């Protein structure tokens, strides 16, 4: 059985911690939602 | 609690309590990934939340009523994810989405890893407005996680 419990307000928050790259990637959609590369 | 605002979703049935997944209240619709829940009645305190919409494709589920959330992200400006990990505070964390390409189009994806748990966490724009909704993406040949920027449609 499953629930829900609050974590917070959807703020936008200046001098958030900034990290992670932006690659470019080739991908494939399937019936069940899966994504996949292709090359 | 119907109040807006970025939610845990939870089960009792594994050992303990453990996070399956995130989801996002606006307006009184609850949104969430289909793999957190897949498709099952929630539970608020003493109320419950019942499947409105759904697509195993889109990995998108909505509760209480249809899709809320229209925002797009505009392909140029940094985005914020509103990562909510297991057993660890609500925290927002500022990158520059790459993309995905499809025979469908380009969608914006995110390069940032988290545990299955973080599943629905909300991604944002410099107002505040959801574009997405993190947790359903691929693996790159680094052993890296990369998400897509995953939205619905308002109907
Ligand atoms: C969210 C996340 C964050 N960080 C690392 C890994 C993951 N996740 C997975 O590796 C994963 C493994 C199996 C299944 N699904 C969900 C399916 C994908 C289409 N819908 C079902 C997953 O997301």
């Amino acid at each position: 059985d499953m629930y829900i419990e609050r974590a917070g307000d959807i703020t936008w928050e200046k001098d958030a911690e900034v990290t992670g790259n932006s690659p470019r990637l080739d991908v494939a959609l399937d019936e069940s939602g899966d994504f996949s590369l292709v090359e | 609690e119907t109040t807006d605002g970025v939610y845990r979703v939870m089960t009792r049935r594994l050992l303990g309590s453990t996070q399956v997944g995130v989801g996002v209240m606006q307006e009184g619709v609850f949104h969430t990934m289909w793999h957190v829940t897949k498709g099952a009645a929630l539970r608020s305190g003493e109320g419950r939340l019942d499947p409105y919409w759904g697509d195993v494709k889109q990995d998108l589920v909505s509760y209480c009523g249809p899709w809320k959330l229209d925002a797009a992200w505009d392909g140029l400006s940094e985005v914020q994810l509103l990562a909510v990990p297991p057993g660890e505070r609500a925290k927002n964390i500022q990158t520059l989405p790459g993309i995905f390409k499809t025979k469908d189009g380009d969608i914006g994806a995110v390069a940032l890893d988290y545990p299955a748990g973080t599943s629905g966490s909300p991604i944002l724009d410099k107002c505040g407005r959801v574009i997405g909704l993190y947790g359903n993406g691929v693996v790159i040949k680094n052993g890296s996680y990369v998400s897509a920027i995953t939205q619905g449609k308002r109907e």
